[PDB]
């Protein structure tokens, strides 16, 4: 009801909405292939009153005029795409990124999500799946009497067979790759789905291009740095008290405007 | 330099220095965050006025 | 405070005898090069070879 | 808009400069060829109301008049140039002064900046330079084949070639000393540049009339003492809550008045 008022309501906002990302990102410090966020503020519009260089007198001009401004606003929550610590695990079908690249996986809308999760799992048709079901694109058919798969630093996927002295290759993982990679929408679920600012979906073998390559027995840590955000979870804290005592000292000035 | 053959080249950390300065590290980073939380122990008290 | 870089000490390590003979130690200076599967060359002073 | 909020709106602003100041030496304790800063106060405005030793009578003199003073200002930061521990971290490239003289760095502006951190490396054309990539001066340049680099307690840096049983001098290392070391203008990176109060370069060589001796394979430590400081810490924290308190036993008093 006074423009102070919105101001600070503004302040409280932009600061809620960084104690949200804050614990978002802490909410997946287990998840594998996560990228943490961080919110961009901006500052709102500028009441005019006097212009600031206008010209006063026929020749002296007015410096730095009255620019009395409104509070603030967050443009953009920007992931950090960068490579985690990658953990041994030791198993035959978890997969890690070493570069910037992402897996291309088929939701069962028909479209193609992306996803930088390696933990994949065999379904019931011997297919590899993402471990939320979703079949993993271009598409690695296992066969029936494995006995160890193979996934080799290049995408190329073998199966050892009983009887067989070499190995049989049964497909060839992919990663692809964008030219904005913090322009994907997430849908969650790990997954990613491209957009207009995420330039278009270069397909790419691990290694040649710009892809990264495949560790096989290894999985990707989220890149989530605790202590930073406790100290800005520290430093939100104050921030919002701060802005709550503005919002006070305002209401104590209407209160003592109305009595007159 | 020449080439030695059947030996390999061990690494070249000396773990009692690393330890030394583990430790020291970590007495530096108690020392920063007992600032940073003087700091804040500052904002509480003026922000409690 | 900005770190400025972060270093590595080229110093010669630890010569070790291992008994194969297709193990190799570079005293003083000297690098094993390297190429890929992508062509690019690189540098390396581990002298396990198989 | 009363006169005790201003004095403690000073002293609230002193003591967090001293705080300032106390961070900022802790967040460097592990820099080298670093300096510690302490902070200078001195009292502001004296209000001179019934002037001391103002002529009461004609023969009784009024001693000490109403001298109401107004808060404090801080002159400046100074920093202590103490000859901080120096560290065996046995590398030919680390060199450490033993006196109060500086290395002279060349800007890549042309002027010449001032620095006594001797982490020094090699640029792909065989110069010395800082670990910043600062060319250092009078340049010494180090050929490609070189075996061993000895920089002695002279300055003197010579290289021994292969094969080759005495050692080539590449260059003279020089140390910079000022009539007024704390005059220096600290322009970051470990580097301070020449201002007015510090005189006049004057170069030397190190262990005649007062440059310093160089050590190698050492590097000079910070000269900050972390006891102290949170001493300090403890004793800043104390008066800045006591100045507090006093803004809000004003802000009291000026409540009950305007209630009246």
């Amino acid at each position: 009801m006074i423009s102070s008022l919105w101001i600070a309501k503004t302040g409280l906002d932009a600061q809620q909405t960084n104690m949200d990302v804050i614990a978002n990102n802490l909410a997946n410090v287990s998840t594998n292939g996560f990228k943490r966020q961080r919110a961009v503020f901006e500052d709102l519009l500028y009441q005019t009153i006097r212009q600031p260089g206008a010209q006063s007198s026929e020749q002296t001009t007015l410096p730095s005029g009255l620019q009395i401004g409104t509070g603030v606003r967050p443009v953009a929550t920007e992931r950090l795409h960068s490579q985690g610590n990658l953990s041994q695990t030791n198993n035959s079908k978890d997969v890690a990124i070493k570069g910037q690249g992402f897996f291309q996986v088929m939701l069962p809308d028909g479209t193609s999500a992306y996803t930088r999760d390696g933990s994949f799992q065999v379904d019931q048709n011997g297919q590899l799946v993402t471990a939320g079901g979703f079949q993993v694109q271009p598409a690695i058919t296992i066969p029936a009497n494995a006995l160890s798969i193979t996934i080799g630093r290049d995408g190329v996927v073998s199966v050892t067979q009983q009887g067989q002295a070499a190995p049989v290759q049964v497909g060839q993982l992919n990663l692809t790759t964008f030219m904005n990679d913090t322009g994907l929408e997430s849908i969650g679920e790990n997954l990613y789905i491209e957009t207009q600012s995420s330039g278009a979906p270069n397909e790419s073998t691990p290694g040649l291009n710009g892809a990264g390559l495949l560790y096989q027995g290894y999985v990707e840590t989220s890149n989530v740095n605790v202590a930073e955000e406790l100290v800005n979870m520290i430093q939100v804290q104050r921030a919002y008290e701060i802005n709550s005592k503005a919002v006070s000292t305002t209401d104590q000035m209407l209160q003592k405007l109305t009595q007159l | 330099g020449k080439l030695t053959n059947g030996a390999l080249e061990a690494s070249n950390v000396d773990l009692s220095k690393e330890l030394v300065n583990m430790i020291v590290a970590q007495r530096n980073y108690q020392s920063n965050a007992q600032t940073i939380k003087t700091q804040d122990q500052i904002l509480n008290t003026l922000v409690n006025l | 405070v900005k770190v400025a870089g972060i270093t590595q000490d080229f110093t010669d390590g630890t010569t070790t005898n291992t008994g194969r003979g297709l193990d190799v130690a570079i005293s003083q200076n000297g690098f094993f090069r390297l190429v890929d599967s992508n062509g690019s060359v690189f540098y390396s002073r581990n002298g396990q070879f198989k």
